[PDB]
């Protein structure tokens, strides 16, 4: 089969404001197969309510996702996406940074 | 050219039942429906306001299409596997992208038609819409049979035809959205970068289409080779956002320019620290 | 809307 790593950004819906409800989204893209882990991270926790987007890809058919979950960000709070694949020895954790 | 496309995956997972079959519709760079194979109650479901007036017997045909074709797919899965002689042990992947783009004269621009099996191409409609590419001896099989078939045939017609005609009525009871563009907001940040440097980042924020173009000048030359420009990416709300940026040395900021093109703005923006 | 057309291969 052919495999392709995911490439992954952490970002917010919108510009982030402390105290002020937002999503944080964490956006998997050219990886094949499709099968793909991932988990929003709030001060190293596994967040529970999260969301996804329906699989779809790309001409190149390697496929996306975006996993969200609301939340409302403030000064001390880390939040971060860790993603498993089969081509990752080790899962990828990102951090949100709000300049990015 | 507005585009209707159709995006499908189905999935092995021998020991874990029976292969999921996913399929997800598009108009533009706005989904409008999915299906799910492993949902409680498989169905076609609205997910753009536009198709959910569509009636009861539209979502009932379009439910039992995808049951059909999903059923097809365990078939073609079990079939590909036995073209290639591999092992039932293994977990493989079948996709199709079918669709439509729209010309400016309301008739077809192109059709497609094409798959990939594994993540490479298998067979796809040529752009004539009436001869096929197969990528190997497996899929030269699935070739043979339906030339006999006179597939690409009935390929052209649902194209030319049925897919246009969905299209346009689309678009028209979308068009609030579909057929037009959300500008990006836009700003600049100013970020210290070492003791005599600073990342000047570019950003593009709720636009509609995902189409956008941005990019640095220094003293009005593009600094393609030294900006970093991520991927275009959604923001969960149907509309898309983008940034770039560029290290600079501190003081040199004013030298610096960002342009932004997009179908929202009548005239490119440019934006400066 | 869907094709009728299902693919067979």
């Amino acid at each position: 089969m052919i495999q392709r790593t995911p490439k992954i950004q952490v970002y917010s819906r919108h510009p982030a404001e402390n105290g002020k409800s937002n999503f944080l989204n964490c956006y998997v893209s050219g990886f094949h197969p499709s099968d793909i882990e991932v988990d929003l991270l709030k001060n190293g926790e596994r967040i529970e309510k999260v969301e996804h987007s329906d699989l779809s890809f790309s001409k190149d058919w390697s496929f996306y996702l975006l996993y969200y979950t609301e939340f409302t960000p403030t000064e001390k709070d880390e939040y971060a996406c860790r993603v498993n694949h089969v081509t990752l020895s080790q899962p990828k954790i990102v951090k949100w940074d709000r300049d990015m | 050219s507005h585009s209707m496309r159709y995006f499908d995956t189905a999935v092995s997972r021998p020991g874990r039942g029976e292969p999921r079959f996913i399929s997800v519709g598009y108009v533009d760079d706005t989904q409008f429906v999915r299906f799910d194979s492993d949902a409680a109650s498989p169905r076609g479901e609205p997910r753009a306001p536009w198709v959910e007036q569509e009636g009861p017997e539209y979502w009932d045909r379009e439910t039992q299409k995808y049951k059909r074709q999903a059923q097809a797919d365990r078939v073609n899965l079990r079939k590909l596997r036995g073209y290639y002689n591999q092992s039932e042990d293994g977990s493989h992947t079948l996709q199709w992208m079918y669709g439509c783009d729209l010309g400016p004269d309301g008739r077809l621009l192109r059709g497609y038609d094409q798959s990939a099996y594994d993540g490479k191409d298998y067979i796809a409609l040529n752009e004539d819409l009436r001869s096929w590419t197969a990528a190997d001896t497996a899929a030269q099989i699935t070739q043979r049979k339906w030339e006999a078939a006179r597939e690409a045939e009935q390929w052209r017609a649902y194209l030319e035809g049925t897919c246009v005609e969905w299209l346009r009525r689309y678009l028209e009871n979308g068009k609030e959205t579909l057929q037009r563009a959300e500008h990006p907001k836009t700003h600049v940040t100013h970020h210290p970068v070492s003791d005599h440097e600073a990342t000047l980042r570019c950003w593009a924020l709720g636009f509609y289409p995902a189409e956008i173009t941005l990019t640095w000048q220094r003293d009005g030359e593009d600094q393609t080779q030294d900006t970093e420009l991520v991927e275009t990416r959604p923001a969960g709300d149907g509309t898309f956002q983008k940034w770039a940026a560029v290290v600079v040395p501190s003081g040199e900021e004013q030298r610096y320019t960002c342009h932004v093109q997009h179908e929202g703005l009548p005239e490119p923006l440019t934006l400066r620290w | 809307a869907r094709t009728e057309l299902y693919r067979s291969l």
